[PDB]
């Protein structure tokens, strides 16, 4: 080698421990994806959790950095850059237990809560998210207890049999969307109520993300 | 009346069909028979560039043929050396979900996009000696799916929007915006020329432009699925494209018609990056099997398998002089095979 | 409304439908032309001996 | 006295074959992986290091029994006893703290704490367990000294004129072994902790069914409280009990198989690729 | 870019000094950093050479051990501490910036220098033109020969040209003894057969006024040549 090249090798070998560095720093940080459907609670989440293109919000937790990216803007078939997102550790799925009797505006056919019901169907059974685990969170908590009341769930799951009660609804609609897990083996559903309010919200996604990292620990080690 | 607009579409259709089954009279197949038989091509992993710390999603090479730009999801953007394994240049990305990356003719530009939706020109040679950012081009409202390099003012761009255009960047506005497709654009081919460019798009149709006129002369169709590549052929009057229903697909310019199709029953995996060789006799696709076939252009006939990555290829570029064929996975490394 | 998206529509494919063709032998014969004509300078098919191979 | 000493000769046989069962299938469904081409993580390669370890390791001690009944003349000139007490003395210190960079490994990898030593160990998990077999080199030549040292002093008292010798170098080995299992159990015992904190955080908020799968433990813990009283006998038969030199050969060539066979009994049952595996030949077989 | 330098002066022989060349306007924790000398009347010679994290470290024979080089990444500022001072060492000391690169250009800043004054292998590079009677529009270049060979097994030649203007700094106008340096016009160019080399100059003007010197690059002690003058 020559003196220049001496010089880019040097140069290569400080880029290389600075891109180990960064490596370094973004171990604790942890990748997060953010999904739901259209006012199922996305933006309460987002705020109580701090508390075009893609958004990131970016908070801590004794240690975790989470950055959490929402892909609510630039809308498309979602076939195309969903493999974007196939390494990261967890999704964070929004469904509105309050949808269930609130229909879609643009087609009072589809109801919303089957819209949700549907798009995690497709996000639980999808090629690159086989591994990714899921916190499913069922947001409006208190206008779904509210409407329990008022709408049977009947009209919306012809399934449903059940009394009218807040907590046996609520259950049906947390199995409605958790037995969409086909191979519920590897990837673990979750699933939490939250109303809102609920200032725990950031800490059930701590102690979730933990259990993720040990399950993948495990799992790499072959102990699971 | 609607009906009367979609019933005229349709006969249209139609007179090009027939103009179409005329003007074709003996497939590429009959006349390449007697042609020679390419061989076996092998290659072997010349350089492997390690360094990045995600899925390589997009990689180009420059007009000597001598340095390379990849871009990874951990939001760097590291300028090669393919002589010689050496990290030119680490760029910071704000944006660190990149689908896209160019590098400009000249050697001085570079470019990112991702879902961020932004064309970000970065200027690599300086006065201070740190590669920043040139122009940040925000006026996609989808993501940007590719872009290449027209001049050091002028570069053309694909996005999710099922829209292109071609941006000036002194002013940094869309100086012709491409419109007509209905469908996720994925890859587009500045033609030799610099005139034309193909965009092949997520509804199995691949639109022909010219960029000064700005609107749509041809379009293809013998496609199933979304054309997740593009590529003009070397001579410009014609260009490959890789769709997820696991074929290649050759259109010539003049004919307006598919010509060959690269299948076989063993590929089930669709294609992520297509790029021809210097003479075009070659066509290298990435395919989603973790490995990149190598097909004669010319005769249907599969000629090699540069299987040498653990994870999905997603990028794939040949050099200016054809001497090498550098392979992006997401295994996060690039191979260099010659 | 629609209407001027179908006419738009129709308007492109009119574009596209008055464009002159070439046979596709005479194509296939233009390809053959490029390939051949390229072909002992095209590295990749018929490797550069490994003196001249930057690659070693 | 003699009944005890076939005993122990059968038992021997015995363990012998299921330590070439364990290491052999630990070795060959690795290489198997290895030679089309899966991934190879890195629990995978230490497995097949001390794989090999341990199946040298059955060979020198099965050699060493074969020596005994069919050549004892060759025991007659105690050199090749000297050759067969360092060499056992190298591979025995490359299994043990084989067994112990693994767990290390275990413990860096499945904890999670807030201390940056930690974090660091974690994040270089391949360098630190490489760096810790390599600097057990240190380790591994004191023991070789410290036995040799022992030896030559054994055939000086002899050359000048043993049982007592022998007991001495038990010793000392016990005591260097004790060395590596007390940062083993130290590791293991923080990775208990760590758990039992995870599983009362997941008991507070939504819950604990794969801490049972890393804690499978079927019978683990039953290996190792009959190992330990196991040693614990033979340790004090040794030191006051009468008629064990007559078998002292065979019985410590039995002990000595103790983690050389059974142990890999128990890495083909924690890890769970290799019981996937030992689950599809069992299906073969059927 | 601004590399204004400050220390030096009038020291007794055999004393101590730390001389500092100050940054501005670039990254200086990416470049290499470089001291060269300039004798009140005489060319410039190559002393110290940090390089950026203070990896490689390079001194002159002449100033082997005896001066230390070391850089301030965070306050962006290059030092070269000296002792045990002798006569030879009246310089018109230069602070100059070299990037790391092929396809880049090093030497390609110098700084304004400051004055020091005392009281009472290598390739060698000459070009035996020296003085040059010249006027403007017409056509001259300069000859530098070189004691080794400059065309590296990489095919890069390294070669390095530079005018310094009566009362300036060196610029850089050649560098790897063909490209053009940023900022120099078109006149300039450079062509030779790896061992002779000229620096042919387009019809000339006052800026092409000055001194010229040619620098090697491939082994590390750089020598400067005696200095082509061109006068008008
Ligand atoms: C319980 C822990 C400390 C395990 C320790 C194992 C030790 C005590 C055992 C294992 C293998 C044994 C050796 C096996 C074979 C022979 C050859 C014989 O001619 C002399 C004794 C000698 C050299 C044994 C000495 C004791 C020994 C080294
Ligand atoms: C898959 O490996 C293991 C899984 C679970 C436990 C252990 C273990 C491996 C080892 N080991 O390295 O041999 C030990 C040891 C030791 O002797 O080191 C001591 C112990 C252990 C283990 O749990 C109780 O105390």
């Amino acid at each position: 080698l020559s003196a220049e090249d001496k010089a880019a090798v040097e140069r290569s070998k400080m880029i290389d421990r600075n891109l180990q560095e960064d490596a370094e720093r973004d171990a604790r940080t942890v990748k997060l994806l953010l999904l739901g459907a259209g006012e199922s609670g996305k933006s309460t989440i987002v705020k109580q959790m701090k508390i075009t293109g893609i958004i990131e919000t970016q908070f801590s937790f004794k240690d975790l950095h989470f950055r959490m990216f929402d892909v609510g803007g630039q809308r498309s078939e979602r076939k195309k850059w969903i493999h974007c997102f196939e390494g990261v550790t967890c999704i964070i799925f929004c469904a509105a237990l309050s949808a269930y009797d609130m229909v879609l505006v643009e087609d009072e056919e589809v109801n919303r809560m089957h819209e949700s019901l549907h798009l995690f169907n497709s996000i639980c059974n999808h090629k690159y998210f086989s591994t990714t685990s899921i916190v499913l969170f069922l947001n409006k908590k208190d206008i779904f207890q509210e409407k329990v009341t008022k709408v049977h769930l009947s009209i919306c799951f012809p399934e449903y049999t059940g009394p009218n009660t807040f907590e046996d609804a609520g259950n049906y609609i947390k199995n409605q969307f958790l037995d969409l897990n086909l191979k519920k083996e590897d990837k673990e559903i979750y699933s939490h109520m939250t109303c809102a309010t609920d200032t725990q919200n950031v800490k059930f996604v701590f102690d979730a993300v933990t259990d993720i990292i040990i399950k993948e620990n495990l799992k790499d080690c072959g102990l699971f | 009346e609607l009906d009367q607009l979609r019933q005229e579409a349709e006969q249209l259709k139609n007179q090009i069909r027939d103009a179409r089954k005329a003007c074709a009279d003996a497939t590429l197949s009959q006349i390449t028979n007697n042609i020679d038989p390419v061989g076996r091509i092998q290659m072997r992993t010349r350089r492997t560039l390690r360094g990045h710390l995600a899925k390589i999603y997009a990689m180009h090479w420059g007009t000597d043929s001598r340095l390379l730009v990849s871009a990874s999801q951990d939001g760097k953007l590291i300028i090669w050396d393919s002589y010689t394994t050496n990290k030119v240049h680490a760029i910071p990305l704000r944006s660190s979900w990149v689908m896209t990356c160019a590098y400009a003719p000249s050697g001085n530009y570079v470019a990112c996009g991702g879902l961020d939706n932004i064309c970000s020109i970065y200027n690599l040679k300086t006065r201070e000696g740190n590669v920043r950012v040139s122009r940040e081009l925000a006026g996609h409202t989808g993501y940007l799916s590719c872009c290449r390099f027209l001049d050091d003012n002028q570069i053309v761009t694909s996005s999710g929007d099922t829209t292109c255009a071609l941006w000036d960047i002194e002013t940094g506005q869309q100086t012709t915006t491409f419109t007509g497709h209905t469908g996720d654009v994925m890859s587009l081919s500045l033609a030799p020329d610099t005139r034309l460019f193909v965009s092949g798009a997520c509804d199995a149709s691949a639109k022909l432009w010219d960029v000064r006129e700005g609107m749509c002369r041809q379009t293809f169709t013998g496609h199933e699925s979304d054309i997740n590549a593009i590529c003009f052929f070397p001579n410009g009057n014609a260009f490959a494209t890789g769709s997820d229903d696991a074929t290649c697909r050759l259109f010539d310019l003049r004919a307006d018609q598919e010509l060959m199709t690269y299948s076989h029953d063993n590929i089930i995996c669709g294609i992520t990056s297509v790029s021809f060789s210097k003479s075009g006799r070659l066509l290298l696709a990435g395919y989603d099997d973790f490995n990149c076939n190598v097909w004669d252009a010319l005769k249907a006939d599969r000629a090699g398998v540069l299987a040498g990555h653990d994870n999905r290829v997603s990028c794939l570029g040949v050099t200016d002089d054809g001497m090498a064929v550098a392979t992006g996975s997401w295994d996060s490394f690039l191979k260099i095979w010659n | 409304a629609s209407i001027a998206q179908a006419r738009k529509l129709v308007e492109q494919l009119k574009m596209e439908a008055n464009i002159d063709r070439i046979k596709v032998s005479k194509a296939a014969a233009d390809l053959m032309a490029y390939c051949e004509a390229h072909a002992k300078e095209d590295p990749l098919l018929t490797p550069v001996p490994a003196s001249e191979n930057p690659f070693r | 006295g003699g009944v005890i000493k076939s005993i122990f000769t059968f038992v021997l046989i015995v363990e012998f074959i299921i330590g070439n069962l364990g290491n052999s299938f630990i070795a060959l469904v690795n290489c198997i992986d290895w030679v089309k081409g899966r991934k190879i993580s890195s629990v995978d390669r230490i497995l097949t290091a001390l794989a090999i370890s341990r199946i040298s390791l059955v060979w020198l001690i099965f050699g060493s029994w074969c020596v005994s009944v069919f050549f004892p003349a060759l025991f007659a000139t105690e050199k090749m006893f000297r050759m067969l007490t360092n060499i056992w003395t190298v591979i025995n210190h490359f299994s043990v703290w084989l067994a112990t960079g693994l767990g290390t490994f275990y413990f860096l990898k499945i904890a999670n704490f807030s201390n940056s030593i930690f974090l660091y160990l974690k994040w270089r998990v391949k360098k630190v367990v490489l760096v810790l077999l390599l600097v057990t080199s240190v380790f591994l030549f004191l023991n070789i000294a410290l036995i040799n040292i022992h030896i030559n002093a054994s055939i000086n008292g002899y050359r000048r004129n043993f049982t007592r010798f022998s007991s001495l170098i038990v010793l000392t080995s016990t005591v260097f072994i004790f060395i590596p299992f007390t940062l083993s159990l130290a590791m293991f015992l923080l990775l208990i902790f760590s758990m039992w904190k995870h599983r009362k955080k997941m008991q507070h908020t939504v819950k604990d069914a794969s801490t049972k799968a890393h804690r499978g433990v079927k019978s683990v813990i039953t290996f190792f409280l009959l190992y330990a009283i196991f040693s614990l006998s033979f340790f004090i038969s040794v030191w006051t009990s009468e008629r064990l030199e007559e078998n002292l050969i065979i019985l410590s060539q039995v002990m000595g198989m103790a983690y050389p066979s059974c142990h890999s009994c128990v890495l083909i049952l924690g890890n769970k690729k290799l019981r996937q595996a030992s689950l599809s030949v069992l299906l073969w077989l059927r | 870019v601004q590399l204004v330098e400050s220390g030096g002066g009038l020291v007794q022989p055999g004393g101590s000094r730390k001389l500092s060349c100050s940054a501005s306007g670039f990254a200086f924790s990416s470049f290499g950093m470089h001291w060269v000398r300039q004798a009140p009347e005489k060319g410039l010679e190559w002393v110290a050479y940090i390089s950026s994290g203070s990896g490689t470290i390079y001194y002159a024979d002449t100033v082997k051990g005896r001066f230390t080089i070391s850089r301030d990444d965070p306050k962006n500022t290059l030092f070269l501490q000296m002792t045990s001072l002798r006569s030879e060492d009246t310089a018109m000391y230069y602070c100059v910036r070299s990037i790391y690169y092929y396809g880049s250009s090093p030497f390609d800043f110098w700084g304004q220098g400051t004055t020091l004054t005392v009281s009472s292998s290598d390739i060698v590079m000459t070009q035996a033109t020296s003085s040059v009677p010249v006027t403007p529009g017409e056509s001259v270049s300069i000859s530098c020969r070189s004691s080794k060979s400059l065309l590296h097994s990489n095919g890069n030649t390294y070669l390095y040209w530079f005018l310094q203007r009566p009362g300036q700094s060196p610029q850089l106008l050649i560098y790897r003894m063909s490209n053009l340096a940023s900022g120099v016009p078109d006149r300039f160019s450079g062509s030779g057969s790896g061992t002779a080399f000229t620096l042919t100059i387009s019809r000339l003007e006052a800026e092409d006024v000055g001194v010229y010197y040619c620098m090697q690059h491939l082994e590390y002690p750089l020598t400067f040549g005696a200095g082509t003058k061109l006068e008008l």
